This record gives structure tokens, C-alpha cells and sequence, in this order.
């Protein structure tokens, strides 16, 4: 977001402009190999999740949701254990526990609207329950994330 | 020292050197401070090609995201938190200079996040609405099965018996409770429509016409247990939405009351910057060099002052390059400026509203502000209604601070404009009405009468009156309510009234000679002024001098017949001599005269000013304009004669048929009698006169400022001067 | 004066430019010099290489 606003900024110097472009073409090309399904994979499958690639994978690249879906929500599912995990660990209240809980949250509201399948997994797997609870927490970034996804389960899979 | 305005100040049109880093900045404190009206530089640059049009775009959108805020506001429980404070902070901007800095960036993505985060929360709040809403229609408990509103269902009934002719079963049931209908917005009560029939086109036919009555259906589970399972699969669904809808309504209205306690300050901001952004497109920027360079108008006795702040500036910021400023001496006409306190801000630009004082000569704004309301009490002279609009005025001014804060509307928009013109306007009507001393129409006896009647006045019988003495101020009381009163104040009026035209004339045609003297003008001052000052003196002037000298000389005790004073005017204009009675010895001479220095006056007027003429053609327009505008002004002054009396006798009249009939015999009844008639005329005393009559006279006395004062001296119109400057506009709507 | 002040400037814009053009110059003459450079190190590499084999 920087370098998008400083390559809106109008800059004077005609060789600051050229350097600001090519930093805005590294950053899109980062981006864009940032939105692998295999690097968002290999991402949740160790703990500390990152924010640039949900943005994509669990979204405009659909092809990741669809890949998920495969193995009957297996992604879904180790999403959903690592988020019950976290919540049983009784740790919510550290800031990179919360950092990593309300990307799951994030990911798991992603998948939901994509899969409405995956309500069934989640409620089965009492990801409804701690998803409820959740909504009470007071880390007010992770509220917001927890309550848009209740929000998508209610409103559209319980529908 | 002092810098105040006359007409205006000798004003400097300056260019600005800057340099690309600081330019922003520079235009924020600058816009801040507000002084410098900047000259075209780049109008021939349409507005689809100007150099900033990229951030012009970004800043409509945040604002039209701040528009979308305060709707979400206003259709919430909460408005304008900082509007308190922010507003303040914003006004507190003035001799101040607060920093603007590069959040601008930050503030336009955090509103194009909030607005993301809103637009997402309110469809899920709709949503959830909707659902709510089906919901309750479907906790509905006990073939077909549905809900409808109460009022149609005996028509549902009526029209499902008669297209299927065969039989049916209905058992319609009242919902307890109404429920806010989705299609009608509104919470209308509903009924049940539980049917049962055989056939399984009769059932989609059923179907089909229930649905077109908008009747809502549901499989309701014939069976005791499958009803029961469903309704609890609907009470737990409804329990889980009720829970997530309080969160999410908890969540949105935290962030709205987040919003609006600074939405206010990011609002005036925004439109700050939107105004540089303008400014910097308006200013000569070029990017193949230093990117800003602009001209503006600046006075000049404040260049010392605006330097002094650029270096602030510059020292405040890290840049050390120097952004200096020089003035530039154009042959073009510098802008109008007017320094102005609230006391005089009314006046200035009620006057003005003729046309702009173009430089530094001498204007009329400023003898407005007590010939106005003096004009206007002339013609309005009552201590009642002067008494109350002076009331009305004052307690326009105590709340002044209350008022500042809130917009007066269209009911008080003129009279919050005005704010303070009232006020000296209802001091001077106290004046008027102290010497016209009628209140309400009625005199008052604070002065001992200077007039006797009779000892033994005959009941019903003329009586006379002998003047025994005289009346310190004011007309003598002993003039109310008799014949010849209404004919000694038409003449006593018509001659005040002529004496003060004259003499707003006189001193507005001074105005011209000191305008003349400032410039060199020694062309125009031969050929203007002392001849139109010299007919207009020998005419009017010599027509005021004798009324005056009529007045001084006691005619009755002199035995000398008063001559008639229109004859004495225009005998002149007829036959020279033909006098009935000379005022003073030697009097048909001076008639002579000065009616031959008058006749001259006119080649005077004619001849001298276009001497080398081309401009003949000008001046033989304006003499002949400048004279018959005299007479047509001198003429009109009796008017202030004219409204004298409407308000005088239209006071006379409604209270003559008001109050004089309110005491009628004195009885229980007469109580309510005067107390609906007191009612009565207090609503007419105020909504008829002090507001129609009133305007009428305040717009006529201001007829007065916009003809026969300026007229003669204000020589056309000017540049305008309206620097550079925020003003908080706006605050909610626009 | 401030017709002079404001020939200075442009004056001085107008030397900033030709500056800036000239640094552009002299990064193509770099870039042209690295390009013959270049070309002669290759010849030079080819040359060593040469004496190498005839050496061995």
C-alpha cells in the first residue's frame, strides 16, 4: 500500500518516477507469487499464518477454494482443528495468537461462502460453537473477523 | 498601526517562487491564514487536463464517503459529536496556522476502509432483518399452510370459495402480534391461512392464488413430533441469529459513534484540502522545472506580515530553500478590499450590493451605517413599534454567541445577515419616536404642553388654541387628536424631510469632491462639481436657508403674511420680482441672481470638462442626467413625508379600532372582550407593521443608499476581493 | 529587480534542466563505455585462453 500511494503521489523527479514504477512492478510480481495455492498450503500447514496470500487464495483465486474443497474439505478441516486447537490452548490472549486466530477466522468466513458445505464439517467438528463464542472475545480486530463469519454461516449455510 | 478602511487600502499584486517539496505545505498555511486572492494563471487549462485532477478525483471520493457516513448518522441515533469542539478547532484555525501534514494519504485509505467495513456491515444487518422477519412468520404453529394480513383474508376466502366452486376446508387464525411486513415496510397484523384440500392441481392452484395475495407460506408438518422437531430447529436457528444480530448491531453502532466522534474534523479537513488542491491547479504549475509558481493580490500594508509567516513556515518545515516574494506593479485594477467589524459587516455589504468600490477613493459604506437607520426611523418614528423591533434586535445580539453556532433559516437568514443593523435601526427609532411623539399612535405628556386651552371650553363647541409657551423636543401634545394636527405635521414633515434629503445630498456630493481631490482629477473636479454643486446649492439649498428663516421669523407677530413657500420656490423659474412677500430685504435681487449663476451652471456643466471633445458625448449625458436626477431625487425625499404618515394613521386606525373598542362597557364580559381584542392588536402591531411596514420602510430608506447617495459619487464597478481562504463550510450538508 | 528576479530563476530552472540532460548523456556514454569495455575484456578473455591452450 505504500508504494501504491507513493506511485499515486505525483514525484518531480523523472528518474524517482521511473525507480517508484519498478518498485511498483516488483511489489505486484511478489504479490502475484504470493498467491500460490501450494505457498497457502505450506503456510497452513505450519503455525503463524501470513496475510498476503488470504487475500487472494481464500478469495479471487478461486482455484484455491476449489482445491480446498478436495479430500472432502480436508483444507477446511485442518483449518478448523487449528483454530480449535488455539482456542483450547487457552492462550487467545497473546498478540501473535490473536494475529493467527483472526487469520483463520478470516480464512475459514473465505471458505464458508465458497463451500457451504463446510458448515456441516464445522458444526460436526463444534467449529459453530467456538466460532459463537468467539464473537464474545475482547480482541476487537479478531470480533470483527469473528463476527463476519458468523455472519456468512448464519446468513447463508443456516438459511 | 491601524489599517482600517474607508473605501479600501492600497492593495499589491504579488508572484510567488516556490519550490515543488514545500509547495503544499505553503498552500495550506497560507490558505489558512487567508489573505492573497490569487489572479488567472491557467484558465486557458480545461478542467479534464489540469495538472492535479488525479487527487482532485481521490478527494470527491473520500468526500462523497463522509457524505455516506453522516447519512449513516443521521439514520442512527447520533450527530455531530465533535461538532462541539470541531467546529471550534476549525475556528480556532484563524491567527493560528495549524499543520496540515502528508496524512492524507492515511485518511483516504482508513475511509475507503471504513466504508468497505460499513457497506459489508450494513448488507449483513439487512440480511439478518430479512431473516428475522421470515422467521417469525414461520414460529407460526397450529394441505396448505400460511401467512397472510388480517385485512385480506376474508377476501382470500371469499375468492378461493368461489374459483374453486367445490369445497374446502379454512381455518384461518389472527397472528398475535403484527409483523413489519418486508414489501410494505410497516407493521401490519397477520392471520393464518391453513387450508385443506384434495387434488393436486387444486393444491398448486391454491398455491399460485395465495401467493398472489402476497401470502407467505410454510411446510408446516401435519404430524405432532416432525411439527415440534421443526419448531425447534427454528427456535435454535432464530436464538443463534438473534445472538449474532446483537453483535453485529453492537459492532456497527460502536463504529459509528467512533465515526462521528471525529467525522466532523476529517469533513472540514477534506474540504480544506479539496480548496488547496483547487488553488494549486489554479496557480501556473509546470513539472519540467520547479513545479509551483504563482501571482496573487495581496494588500500591501500586510506584505510584511505574509513574509513573516512564510519564514515561520519555512522554519517549521525542514526545507531551507528560500520561497521570497516581491511585488509586481501592473497597470491593472487592483481588487477591492474592506476591513469590516460585525458592527459594520451588515452595512458594508448591504451597501455595496449596488456595485464595488473599485480603489481608494472615497465610498458610501461607511456613512450607511447611521444614515440608514436614521432614514428609516424618519419614516417610521413610533416608540411602540421601534420599542419592540429594538427588542427583537437586542435579543438578537445577547444570544449572539448561541446564534453563531446555528443556522437561523429562512425565517431569520435576512435577519441574521442584519443582525446588527436593527439595533442602531431601533435606537434611532427611540430618537424618532421621542420627537414624533405618538407611541402606538398615541402622545405621550412627559413635557408640560406649551399650548392653553380656554378656561370654559364649550362642550361640543370649536376651541382654540394660543401658543403660551413652547415644547422642549418633540411636537406639543396638545396637537393629538385635533383637526388642523394632521395638516401642521403634513407641513412640518414635508419640510423636515425635504432639509434631510438635501443635506444627504450635499453630503454625498462632498463625497464626490473628496473622491475627486484624492486622484488629481483637476479636469474633473472644474468640470463636475462646482457647477452641479452651485445649481444644486442655489436652488435647494436657498430653498432650505428660507424655510428655515420662515421658521425663525414670527410671521403672526410681525404682521408680515408668511409668503407660500412653492411660490417663492418657482416665481423665480416664472418672472423674476414677482414677489407676494420678500422673506428678507433685497430678496428679488438675490432671486435674480443666483437664478442667473444657476442658468450659467449649466454651460458650465457643459463646456469646461471636455476640454483638449471626444468624451462631449459622456458629458452632455451625465449633465443632463445630473440634473434632472437632482430634482428627481429631491423630489422623492418626500416619501420619508409619505411613510411618515402611512405608519402614523395606519397606527391611529388599528388601535382606534382595537383598543378603543376593547374596554367596550366595562363588564365580566368586557374582560375577555379587551383581553382578545389586546391579543388581536399585538398580533396585527407586530406581523402587520413592524415586519411589512417595517421592511418596507427599512427597503425604502435603503432606496435612498441605492440611488440618491451613491449616484452622485460612486464613479463604477470594481474588482472584487475574496482571497484564498477556508471558512469550515459545511459542516453536515451541502 | 523582480522581472530580473523572475529572469534569474527561469535562468537558473533552465541550468538545472540542462544539467539533468546532461547526467542523462553522460549515463548513455557510461552505458555505451561499459558496452566497448565489455567487448574488449571478451577480447582479452579470448586472448589469455588462447595462450592457455597454446601454453599446454
Amino acid at each position: 500500500p505504500t508504494v501504491q500511494s507513493l506511485s499515486e503521489r505525483k514525484y518531480s523527479d523523472e528518474e524517482l518516477r521511473q525507480d517508484i514504477s519498478n518498485l511498483k512492478e516488483i511489489l505486484e510480481n511478489e504479490y502475484q507469487e504470493l498467491t500460490s495455492f501450494d505457498e497457502y498450503v505450506a503456510e497452513l500447514d505450519s503455525k503463524l499464518l501470513c496475510w498476503s496470500p488470504p487475500h487472494v487464495d481464500n478469495g479471487f483465486w478461486s482455484d484455491n477454494i476449489d482445491e480446498f474443497k478436495k479430500d472432502n474439505y480436508k483444507i477446511f478441516r485442518q483449518l478448523i482443528e487449528l483454530l480449535q486447537a488455539k482456542v483450547r490452548n487457552g492462550d487467545v490472549n497473546a498478540k501473535q495468537e490473536k494475529i493467527i486466530i483472526q487469520v483463520a477466522l478470516n480464512d475459514i468466513t473465505h471458505v464458508v461462502e465458497l463451500l457451504p458445505e463446510s458448515i456441516d464439517v464445522l458444526d460436526k467438528t463444534g467449529g459453530k460453537a467456538d466460532i459463537m463464542e468467539l464473537l464474545n472475545h475482547s480482541d476487537s480486530r479478531v470480533k470483527y473477523e469473528a463476527l463476519k463469519a458468523t455472519q456468512a454461516i448464519i446468513g447463508y449455510t443456516f438459511k | 498601526k491601524e489599517e482600517a478602511i474607508f473605501r479600501s487600502a492600497e492593495m499589491a499584486l504579488v508572484q510567488f517562487y516556490i519550490p515543488q517539496e514545500i509547495s503544499r505545505d505553503s498552500a495550506y498555511t497560507l490558505g489558512q491564514l487567508g489573505l492573497v486572492q490569487f489572479r488567472d494563471l491557467n484558465s486557458k487549462v480545461r478542467a479534464f487536463q489540469r495538472t492535479f485532477v488525479n487527487e482532485i478525483r481521490r478527494l470527491d471520493n473520500v468526500e462523497r464517503q463522509y457524505r455516506y457516513f453522516y447519512s449513516l448518522l443521521k439514520k442512527h441515533d447520533i450527530k455531530l459529536y465533535e461538532g462541539d469542539t470541531d467546529k471550534y478547532l476549525d475556528g480556532s484555525g484563524e491567527l493560528y496556522v495549524p499543520p496540515s501534514g502528508s496524512v492524507i494519504d492515511d485518511y483516504v485509505r482508513n475511509a475507503s476502509y471504513l466504508e468497505e467495513r460499513l457497506i459489508q456491515m450494513e448488507d449483513a444487518t439487512d440480511q439478518i432483518e430479512v431473516q428475522k422477519n421470515d422467521l417469525e412468520q414461520y414460529r407460526f404453529i397450529l394441505y396448505v399452510t400460511g401467512v397472510i394480513a388480517r385485512d385480506k383474508v376474508a377476501t382470500l376466502e371469499q375468492i378461493l370459495w368461489r374459483v374453486l366452486r367445490g369445497n374446502l376446508f379454512f381455518k384461518t387464525v389472527e397472528i398475535e402480534q403484527p409483523v413489519y411486513d418486508v414489501k410494505t415496510r410497516e407493521y401490519k397484523h397477520k392471520n393464518a391461512f391453513i387450508v385443506f384440500s384434495h387434488g393436486d392441481l387444486i393444491i398448486k392452484r391454491i398455491r399460485k392464488i395465495a401467493e398472489s395475495l402476497d401470502a407467505n407460506l410454510y411446510d408446516v408438518d401435519s404430524s405432532n413430533e416432525g411439527r415440534s422437531q421443526q419448531l425447534a430447529k427454528v427456535n435454535k436457528n432464530l436464538s443463534d441469529l438473534y445472538t449474532v444480530l446483537k453483535t453485529t448491531s453492537t459492532t456497527l453502532e460502536s463504529e459509528l459513534y467512533a465515526i462521528a466522534k471525529e467525522l466532523d474534523s476529517w469533513f472540514q479537513d477534506v474540504t480544506r484540502e479539496k480548496a488547496i488542491f483547487e488553488i494549486l491547479n489554479k496557480s501556473n504549475y509546470d513539472t519540467n522545472r520547479k513545479i509551483l509558481i504563482a501571482e496573487g493580490w495581496i494588500p500591501r500594508d500586510e506584505l510584511a506580515t505574509l513574509q513573516a509567516r512564510l519564514g515561520e513556515m519555512i522554519a517549521r518545515l525542514g526545507i531551507d530553500v528560500p520561497s521570497i516574494i516581491q511585488v509586481l506593479d501592473t497597470n491593472h485594477t487592483p481588487p477591492t478590499f474592506h476591513r469590516t467589524n460585525k458592527f459594520t459587516a451588515g452595512f458594508q455589504s448591504i451597501c455595496d450590493c449596488y456595485g464595488i468600490a473599485q480603489y481608494r477613493e472615497i465610498n458610501a459604506g461607511l456613512p450607511t451605517i447611521v444614515t440608514f437607520p436614521f432614514m428609516f426611523a424618519i419614516m417610521f418614528g413610533d416608540m411602540g413599534h421601534g420599542f419592540l423591533m429594538t427588542l427583537a434586535a437586542l435579543s438578537l445580539v445577547l444570544n449572539e454567541k448561541k446564534i453563531n453556532k446555528m443556522k437561523r433559516g429562512e425565517i431569520f437568514d435576512m435577519a441574521f445577515t442584519g443582525r446588527y443593523i436593527i439595533l442602531l435601526m431601533g435606537v434611532f427609532s427611540m430618537y424618532t419616536g421621542f420627537l414624533y411623539n405618538d407611541i402606538f399612535s398615541k402622545t405621550m405628556t412627559i413635557f408640560k404642553s406649551g399650548w392653553k386651552w380656554p378656561d370654559h371650553w364649550k362642550k361640543g363647541e370649536s376651541i382654540t388654541a394660543t401658543s403660551v409657551g413652547t415644547y422642549p423636543i418633540g411636537l406639543d401634545w396638545a396637537w393629538h387628536g385635533t383637526e388642523n394636527a394632521l395638516l401642521f405635521s403634513n407641513s412640518y414633515k414635508m419640510k423636515l424631510s425635504i432639509l434631510m434629503g438635501f443635506i444627504h445630498m450635499t453630503y454625498s456630493y462632498f463625497f464626490s469632491l473628496a473622491n475627486h481631490l484624492y486622484f488629481n482629477s483637476m479636469i474633473d473636479i472644474i468640470g463636475n462639481f462646482i457647477p452641479g454643486l452651485l445649481f444644486m446649492q442655489g436652488i435647494f439649498g436657498y430653498l432650505s436657508v428660507c424655510i428655515v428663516y420662515k421658521w425663525a421669523v414670527d410671521w403672526v407677530k410681525d404682521g408680515k403674511p408668511a409668503p407660500g413657500l412653492l411660490n417663492m420656490l418657482i416665481n423665480m423659474f416664472l418672472s423674476p420680482g414677482t414677489i407676494d412677500d420678500e422673506l428678507y430685504p433685497h430678496q428679488a435681487k438675490v432671486q435674480v441672481f443666483l437664478l442667473l449663476m444657476a442658468l450659467v451652471c449649466i454651460p458650465w456643466l457643459l463646456l469646461v470638462k471636455p476640454l483638449h471633445g471626444d468624451i462631449m458625448i459622456h458629458q452632455v449625458i451625465h449633465t443632463i442626467e445630473f440634473c434632472l436626477n437632482c430634482v428627481s431625487h429631491t423630489a422623492s425625499y418626500l416619501r420619508l413625508w409619505a411613510l411618515s404618515l402611512a405608519h402614523a394613521q395606519l397606527s391611529s386606525v388599528l388601535w382606534t379600532m382595537t383598543i378603543q373598542i376593547a374596554f367596550g362597557f366595562r363588564g365580566f364580559v368586557g374582560v375577555f372582550m379587551t383581553v382578545a381584542l389586546f391579543a388581536m392588536w399585538f398580533a396585527l402591531t407586530c406581523a402587520v407593521l413592524v415586519l411589512m411596514e417595517g421592511t418596507s420602510a427599512m427597503l425604502h430608506s435603503l432606496r435612498l443608499h441605492w440611488v440618491e447617495s451613491m449616484s452622485k459619487f460612486f464613479v463604477g464597478e470594481g474588482l472584487p476581493y475574496e482571497p484564498f481562504a477556508f471558512e469550515y463550510k459545511d459542516m453536515e450538508v451541502a | 529587480s523582480q522581472k530580473n528576479g523572475i529572469a534569474t530563476l527561469l535562468q537558473a530552472e533552465k541550468e538545472a534542466h540542462e544539467i539533468v540532460s546532461k547526467a542523462r548523456k553522460y549515463r548513455q556514454d557510461k552505458l555505451k563505455q561499459a558496452k566497448t569495455d565489455a567487448a574488449k575484456e571478451i577480447d582479452s578473455y579470448k586472448i589469455q585462453k588462447d595462450k592457455e591452450l597454446k601454453e599446454f
